[PDB]
């Protein structure tokens, strides 16, 4: 038959299951795999099928738009009975592969076809009963990953009253099937699974959690469970952010009906395909801004525009958001790429609200507070698997912030042990643990922005920094940029700052309606920022993904002599631990400035901005009697 | 074979449908509103329910609410087929009713066994909440000896297999196959509310209670909030009654333990000038 | 039909000749003289002797290895009769091993080869191998060799038989835990752990922390919705190219060998020749000596980096992790005495308490890199003292005491 | 990319089976160990460093000369044809370019014959390219962002195969041989080709081969091969075509706009079909909700203005009534939600409407605009 499947006698399940309809659509599918209208590109699916047999894999990715364009209802049935359509599609794919590579059944049992480019995406907080048993696409973060264990797929039983073997039953991973009547005896006696004639599969259970920046205000992170089957295991590891398409089904049947009031179940997602990406309109719009002369000062002026002054601090925020190049030098050597920033100064200087801005701007940000965070809660935690009863590990704040930023407020006031665990993260970008038989290391690639207070709550400008804080040279060494803040008094400084703040509360105060009000918001962005904020978030994301500026050793004398000069002036003065790690900040912060222009080369100008920022930091954090002398000693730089 | 008919329930449903067709028809506009917006639950103000027959309709509905619920469910879902049959469709007849705006707001301090089965509203501070889960509101089974199908297998507060195969040609009992597609499920959530600080006198201690939320009314409970619920009180089996003093009744042996719980169908939280002004006389 | 399999095995033992000798007949005869009822069959000789039985054994060993046990028992008893129990089969093989992560739902009931390190072992337990029973109703007697007792008498009611204890035979069994080498595990992943079982002469050969090569059968057993726990029936456990030997011998013959390797250690860093050279001494380590009284001198070389921050001291430890074949890296803060040293935990798979090693147990025979050594607690330091100066870890938890060696 | 080595594959009985097998699966292949490769490397150095293009040559309607472009990039191009009926008087000005061109044409012409003999089944065109009858275009970029190009020839030759993308190519020691549209068109379905991406500022010389351009594209059509190349050059260089071919450029550019709305209609059908089945009711969703999903399917930004183009071409396409919120909507017109036969019929309906409307525009004597005007929904 053909085009007769469009008749809707009943619900879609009542129609697909009919064998005459099944043969029709199976025949209909067979045409799509062998032939598709991709103009000059030919039937790429035939190439996909041909190359898969060459590669000896089971991953036939199928674009949703291709089937939707050619076969209307044949694709829409997949959006309401995905399990039924995928059941026959595997068989249709199986014969199609054997046309190009026969005897594929000899080594491979089935073709686990993969749906891709499905246009409807739901978050973990959107799933409802109305979307049950459908095909859904969600995006999340892998928090906890279980092991790989076999699971039954086709089950056969042996009757205890006869030697006959019961027929095969497909294991839906929904209920532990228990038959009640033998085919021969019709008796209700005992049954046992015939292991020698039972087909298994690979089963792994993985937890997906909302992205750190997407959690709604004032709620715990919503998270679900995902079922990976058929070689879909080990696709992701803790800390990775993935998007997955699967079937939303219910399988928790058991003591939940009685152990909790009334019969209830729990929901899972059976994953079909998973993926761990810019149109021309975006990149073409970026390059217009990219060619603007002097773009660096545009980005810095746009770092939290509603904060007056603090330009030598906003540049540290700007440089840390873009980051550097995590140069895995020759593989055998590694250097961190992200820029660490420490904000220190008197109360009333917005050392915290900036960290309430980095959270909303960086792609992935995790916020923490000094006394409200524990050593176990930051690095990693220990759990027992509710299914396999094994020791499992769960990622902390640093593990979540992988390829992101970690924001710690009141860094000094936390206890010493909670502050101690941070040491490894700031240099290794990894969490090393040895607890309850777990010996492993995680990925913790994240910049750390820390706010603190000096001893006594006020900064003593007549004393060195190493004496003004309770921290020590080691902890200060892992930082790149230190932003000392003085709340000194001056009428001219106060008038400028106050007249900025008093206007900030005028605008942040409240007062095609969507378009009209969205126009108003970007209008106020233009009042205060040279860059629209939405683009800047994307611009940072685009720079972090595509731009990796390279180096030429032309300015070697400029940097080396600066390094020697800074070391000489710190030989006998209580100051920063100026070491090799402090030199690396100059080069990495130069990479950020180069990576702001989207250039591929570290120019002389980029180091000029880099050296000025780094040297000024060391000069500013000195006692008054010595500060004025180094002011003139480094005037060359 | 004719089953016993509840004449009081039939009178209630007849008064129920008559109230629906006559109240001004804003509720039918809501019914059409649900069809337009693909909604599951209809909401009814109690004071709107209590302004017919001088409120005597509400009184019978209130004090024996758990008994009379199916009649009102039939009363409305007949009306939906009368005026919005598309809501009966799927891709099946899920329908809910959630009342609100009760006059009395009883405290956790004031739970009495007399209130079991009656409609009441309470207020208490949330301390813990549970993750949402699907609840087997109505199930269906297919036979095992033969292949007959049994539909509309309701599960009232417990798992319940069908007690017979409907066709006399089969003798199957206590052996059934559970359908997971023709069957239906509904959302479910538990909320652990606490007596307010202003209720407990000094020296006294706060009482605690567990409240059940189902339907779209879930997830409208957040820790630390002063929530307000509306529903009926229902008892559930308990396992901590062992070891208590006094003679305990027995079934014949089988146990008959119980503990008090409250089931809520509506959720609201206690807290723009003109919005506030029009709420006062 | 299966008699040919027995006959082929008999030729492969009595008549198989290598090095102009009946090696399998002689080694089995020597085992009989030793009274060790086991035979070590080399799989590389089996494939060279008869490929047809190899096809059956590799594909369906369900009936072949029962035939192995009974055929060897008959042949060995024949040798014993000629010269003047069930003989255990031991398999030695050099075929390629399958990675532990590569085990899937397809190698079920297939003989596979693995390599890894034992992380925990169990206590011995006795399992039945031969039974004799008597009917309680009518005293009817019979012998029985999973296995379950008959439901009805052969002469009485349901389950009429009882076990005759004094005329029954049992064998010992042990349960082992195996996991892959952590060096082969990419970061962000906990090494997969696999349960293994061994019986009779194969028991108690390996302690936790021992690296082994495995030849066994991949299978599952019930103990999720239908998640059966995989397990291995152990069949044989073992614990450089000629041109590589010449290549490394030439490296030993290099006149600047010491300085070249000294420079090779962390070449990205500048100078620091002295600390490089000491770490080179750490890689080789000392040579072991044993006192005439039985005590052992600790051969490990332990070095402490105790300088100013920002001197690449952290980077020095990281490079060693990538050069030491057995390498474990852990921080002082994120470690515990139970996590570092050994511990006792109950295995949920067999419902028994197992002795389980820790980080300092895994690094046995290699090098461990601990960072922020000052930041760990004294109890962790105290346990390190025993490992540093005695190469042992003493465990006393719950109600059991034990001592475990650690050459870390 | 397949590699052809003259040390083992240089005879016709060796090359032809290899070329035929390569072109049945691929469109690009490499030439290795050519005797002129060493000379070509030296000649390339002379051109890129000493023999700079004649920037004063200017540019003409024949798309030959030294065209100035953006970023001070210069393109030195020449065209040669055996048939004198086409006035390619602007021959190559630099002899070193001719030295490479002669060396490329020495073996490339035989390889071009091999490509035609491999996949083209037309017996009349077995020797359509030869010494007596050939047409070649010499192309040279120059600098004083990959550009997607598709040569219309039979075979295209590059002296160096580096920084060329289709995945990039990193084989400088092998010459690049890529097939054009004409070979695929005359292959009768046995071989197909794809466009390439190259750096426009890498100073790379390239060569493309045709039979004499006076030869028609096919016996089934009236236009000649020169017309096909002219269309490609008009599309590639609007600034040059503005002086000489204003109306032709407008006609050619309008075809891409037609493909835009056709695929836009296809996406709307898929999106609206999912929206109907995801709800128990047929209430039309507001337009602003659908647009983010529409643009994701289109893989480029789509706004209300582009959607309104569909209404202009096909008025019965959708129902776009304005919601009480004041927000535009869209929905399927068919009373019964959807039928797979009606979906194709409506898709064909828009195709017929657009194609007829395209022909109406090109038949008008007025100069042609290259976009579809937007429809105006009745304001309320
Ligand atoms: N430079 C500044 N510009 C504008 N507002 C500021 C500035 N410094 C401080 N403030 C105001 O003072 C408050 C400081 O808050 P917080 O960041 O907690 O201070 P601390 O520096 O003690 O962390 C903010 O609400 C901010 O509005
Ligand atoms: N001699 C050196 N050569 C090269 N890099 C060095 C040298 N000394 C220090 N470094 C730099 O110091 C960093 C490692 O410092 P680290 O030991 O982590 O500091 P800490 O002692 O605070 O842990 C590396 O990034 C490395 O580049
Ligand atoms: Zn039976
Ligand atoms: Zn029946
Ligand atoms: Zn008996």
């Amino acid at each position: 038959l053909e085009s007769l499947s469009n008749v809707k006698a009943n619900s879609y399940s009542e129609w697909i299951t009919q064998p005459n309809v099944s043969r029709t659509i199976a025949r209909e599918l067979k045409s799509f795999l062998l032939e598709y209208t991709d103009e000059t590109g030919r039937s790429v699916y035939g190439a996909r099928i041909r190359t898969l047999g060459e590669m000896n894999s089971e991953s036939l990715e199928v674009n949703y738009r291709h089937l939707a364009e050619s076969k209307a209802i044949l694709a829409l049935f997949l959006a309401k009975c995905p399990e039924e359509m995928l059941k026959i599609f595997d068989l249709v794919a199986m014969e199609a592969t054997e046309l190009h590579y026969p005897d594929y059944a000899r080594i491979h049992s089935e073709i686990h076809v993969r749906i891709s480019d499905f246009p409807t995406i739901y978050s973990l907080r959107e799933l409802r009963e109305s979307n049950l048993s459908s095909l859904v696409r969600v995006t999340g973060v892998v928090t906890r990953r279980t092991g790989v264990f076999p699971q039954l797929k086709y089950v056969k039983f042996n009757c205890l009253k006869c030697g006959s073997i019961l027929g095969p039953f497909f294991q839906d991973s929904n209920e532990e099937i228990r038959i009640s009547f033998c085919t021969n005896c019709k008796s209700k006696g005992p049954f046992r699974v015939n292991g020698e004639k039972t087909v298994y599969r690979n089963y792994q259970r993985v937890t997906l959690q909302e992205a750190p920046g997407t959690v709604p205000p004032g709620r715990l992170p919503r998270h679900r469970e995902v079922i990976l089957l058929a070689d879909l295991v080990d696709v992701s590891k803790p800390g990775e952010e993935v998007e997955v398409t699967g079937i939303y089904k219910n399988n928790y049947d058991g003591n939940l009906n009685a152990k909790n009031g009334f019969p209830v179940f729990a929901t899972i997602i059976e994953a079909n395909s998973i993926k761990r990406s810019w149109t021309e309109e975006e990149e073409r719009e970026f390059r217009k801004i990219s060619r603007d002369r002097g773009i660096i000062d545009k980005i810095i002026s746009s770092m939290a525009p509603s904060i007056y002054g603090h330009r030598d601090i906003k540049t540290a925020v700007a440089c840390s958001l873009f980051g550097g190049v995590p140069k895995n030098v020759n593989g055998k050597h590694s250097i961190r790429g992200d820029i660490n920033v420490l904000l220190l100064g008197d109360p009333g200087t917005a050392k915290s609200q900036i960290l309430k801005y980095v959270e909303k701007t960086a792609h992935r940000a995790v916020f923490a507070t000094g006394q409200g965070a524990s050593a176990v809660g930051l690095t990693a935690s220990v759990r027992k698997d509710p299914i396999t009863k094994e020791w499992t590990l769960e990622g902390g704040a640093l593990v979540l912030a992988d390829k992101g930023v970690c924001l710690i407020d009141e860094f000094d006031k936390m206890n010493d042990q909670d502050r101690t665990s941070i040491h490894e993260a700031m240099e290794q970008q990894s969490i090393s643990i040895s607890k309850a038989g777990i010996v492993t290391t995680l990925q913790a690639r994240c910049s750390i922005i820390a706010a603190a207070n000096p001893n006594g709550g006020r900064y003593n400008s007549t004393l060195p920094l190493a004496q003004n804080v309770s921290l020590t040279e080691p902890i200060l060494s892992r930082f790149d940029i230190l932003c000392v803040v003085r709340d000194l008094v001056d009428e001219e400084a106060d008038e400028r700052l106050a007249t900025f703040v008093v206007d900030s509360h005028v605008r942040s105060h409240p007062e095609n309606a969507r378009q009209r009000r969205l126009q108003r918001q970007r209008k106020k962005e233009e009042e205060i920022s040279p860059i629209p904020q939405e683009l800047l978030m994307k611009y940072i994301h685009y720079a972090r993904t595509k731009i990796y500026p390279k180096l030429h050793q032309m300015d070697m004398d400029k940097v080396s002599r600066v390094y020697a000069d800074l070391r000489r002036e710190s030989i006998s003065t209580g100051s920063f631990p100026i070491t090799v790690r402090h030199l690396e900040s100059i080069l990495r912060i130069a990479e950020s400035f180069a990576k702001m222009r989207l250039s591929e080369f570290v120019s002389s100008y980029d180091l000029d901005r880099a050296i000025k920022v780094v040297v000024d930091s060391f000069v500013d954090a000195q006692k008054v009697s010595v500060r004025r002398q180094l002011r003139r000693s480094f005037a060359i730089y | 074979v004719k089953k016993v008919d509840d004449v009081t329930g039939e009178k209630v449903r007849e008064a129920f449908e008559q109230f629906l067709e006559d109240f001004s028809k804003v509720y039918r506009a809501q019914i059409e509103f649900m069809k337009i917006y693909d909604l599951n639950t209809i909401y009814i103000d109690y004071q709107h329910l209590s302004m017919r027959e001088n409120g005597a309709l509400a009184m019978a509905i209130s004090e024996q609410y758990y008994r009379f619920l199916p009649f009102l469910q039939k009363g409305l879902r007949r009306v939906v087929r009368k005026y919005a049959p598309e809501l009966l469709n799927t891709s099946e007849r899920v329908f809910q009713i959630s009342f609100f705006n009760l006059p009395t707001v009883h405290r956790i301090r004031d739970i009495r066994s007399e209130k079991i089965g009656s409609l009441l509203s309470i207020s208490g501070t949330v301390t813990r909440t549970s993750e949402v889960r699907p609840e087997l509101y109505k199930a269906s089974f297919t036979c095992d000896m033969c292949r007959a199908i049994v539909d509309n297998v309701e599960q009232s507060f417990k798992y319940t297999e069908p007690t017979f195969c409907p066709n006399p040609s089969c003798e199957n009992r206590a052996f059934w196959t559970l359908n997971v597609t023709r069957s239906r499920f509904l959302d479910w959530q538990k909320v652990r509310i606490q007596e307010n600080a202003n209720e407990i006198p000094t020296g006294s201690m706060p009482r605690t209670l567990d409240v059940i939320l189902r339907g779209d009314s879930v997830e409208r409970a957040k820790p630390g909030d002063r929530c307000k619920f509306t529903g009926v009180e229902i008892v559930v089996p308990d396992v901590t009654q062992l070891g208590l003093p006094g003679v305990k009744p027995s079934s014949t042996v089988r146990d008959l333990t119980y503990k008090i719980s409250f089931l809520a169908c509506h959720v609201i939280s206690i807290g723009d000038q003109e919005v506030f002004l029009n709420s006062l006389s | 039909d299966n008699t040919e399999i027995i006959k082929s095995f008999k030729n492969f033992i009595l008549e198989f000749r290598l090095d102009s000798q009946f090696i399998y007949r002689d080694q089995l005869r020597n085992n009989i003289l030793v009274k060790n009822y086991s035979l070590t069959v080399n799989m590389e000789h089996l494939i060279g002797y008869n490929e047809d039985i190899y096809k059956k054994l590799s594909d369906e060993p369900s009936d072949i290895i029962p035939l192995f046990e009974t055929a060897i028992t008959q042949v060995a008893k024949r040798i014993s009769i000629l010269s003047r129990p069930t003989f255990q089969l031991i398999l030695n093989s050099n075929a390629n091993q399958i990675p532990l992560r590569d085990l899937d739902s397809e190698h079920v009931s297939k003989i596979v080869r693995l390599s890894g390190i034992i992380i925990s072992t169990s206590v011995l337990s006795s399992r039945a191998t031969y039974l004799s029973i008597m009917c309680r109703n009518c005293r009817h007697t019979t012998s029985i060799t999973t296995v379950s007792l008959p439901r009805s008498c052969l002469s009485c009611g349901p389950d009429p038989y009882i076990i005759i204890h004094e005329s029954s035979k049992f064998i010992d069994q042990q349960f082992l835990k195996l996991q892959e080498i952590p060096e082969l595990v990419p970061v962000g992943e906990m090494p997969r752990n696999l349960t293994m079982t061994c019986d009779r002469y194969l028991t108690n050969k390996v302690i936790p922390g021992t690296r082994v090569t495995i030849v066994g059968i991949y299978s599952i057993y019930n103990s999720g919705v239908a998640i059966r726990t995989p397990y291995i029936k152990i069949l044989g456990i073992q614990s450089f190219t000629e041109e590589e030997e010449e290549e490394f011998l030439q490296l030993s013959r290099n006149p600047k060998l010491y300085e070249i390797l000294t420079n090779s250690i962390a070449p990205s860093i500048f100078g620091n020749e002295d600390i490089k050279k000491a770490i080179v001494c750490l890689l080789m380590g000392g040579s072991k000596k044993i006192l005439p009284d039985g005590m052992r001198l600790r051969g490990d070389i332990n070095v402490l980096l105790l300088g100013d921050p920002g001197t690449a001291k952290s980077q020095l430890l990281k490079f060693v992790e990538k050069v030491s074949p057995i390498a474990v890296y852990t921080s002082g803060k994120g470690s515990s005495a139970a996590g570092l040293t050994a511990s006792v935990q109950r295995d949920p798979m067999t419902r028994e308490f197992y002795l389980e090693g820790g980080a300092m147990v895994l690094a046995d025979g290699g090098v461990v890199c601990i960072d922020e050594f000052d930041k760990m607690r004294d109890e962790d330091r105290v346990a390190i003292h025993e490992a540093m100066e005695q190469q042992t870890i003493s465990i006393a938890k719950a109600g059991i005491t034990t001592v475990l060696n650690s050459r870390t | 990319v397949p590699v052809i080595d003259l040390n083992r594959v240089s005879d016709e009985e060796q090359l032809l089976p290899v070329v035929r097998a390569i072109l049945l699966q691929h469109d690009t292949f490499l030439l290795k160990n050519y005797a002129n490769k060493a000379v070509l490397d030296a000649l390339l150095a002379g051109l890129t460093t000493k023999d700079l293009p004649d920037t004063s040559q200017g540019f003409d309607a024949n798309f030959t000369g030294t065209l100035p472009l953006e970023d001070d990039v210069w393109l030195e191009q020449y065209i040669f044809d055996t048939d004198p009926q086409l006035r390619f008087d602007r021959k190559c000005r630099n002899e070193s370019l001719c030295s490479i061109y002669s060396r490329l044409f020495k073996l490339g012409l035989f390889f071009a014959q091999l490509c035609v003999k491999s996949v083209v089944s037309s017996a009349e065109l077995q020797d359509c390219i030869s010494t007596s009858h050939y047409a070649t275009k010499l192309t040279r970029y120059f600098n004083d962002d990959y550009v997607t190009f598709l040569p219309t020839g039979v075979l295209t030759i590059f002296p160096c195969a580096k920084a060329i993308r289709y995945v990039s190519i990193d084989e400088p020691d092998c010459l690049l041989f890529h097939t054009g549209t004409l070979l695929a068109r005359w292959s009768q379905g046995m071989h197909t080709t794809s466009p390439l991406q190259i750096d426009p500022r890498a100073n790379i010389v390239s060569l493309t081969i045709w039979p004499p351009l006076t030869t028609p594209i096919s016996s089934k059509g009236e236009g000649t091969i020169a017309n096909h190349l002219l269309e490609q050059q008009i599309k590639a260089f609007p600034k040059v075509a503005q002086q000489y071919y204003p109306r032709e450029l407008s006609i050619l550019r309008l075809q891409d706009a037609m493909k835009f709305v056709k695929e836009l209609f296809t996406v709307c059908e898929t999106v609206l079909s999912l929206n109907a089945l995801s709800r128990s009711t047929g209430v039309p969703p507001e337009l602003h909700v659908l647009l983010p999903q529409i643009s994701s399917m289109m893989k480029r930004k789509i706004v209300q203005d582009d959607i309104l183009k569909l209404l202009t071409i096909w008025s019965d396409a959708y129902v776009v009534e304005l919601n009480s919120r004041g927000e535009l909507t869209m929905n399927l017109p068919k009373r019964d939600n959807l039928t797979t036969l009606t979906n194709k019929s409506r898709t064909l309906a828009f195709v017929e409407r657009a194609e007829s409307w395209y022909q109406q525009v090109i038949a008008s004597k007025d100069e042609i605009m290259t976009d579809v005007p937007a429809f105006k929904i009745n304001k309320r």
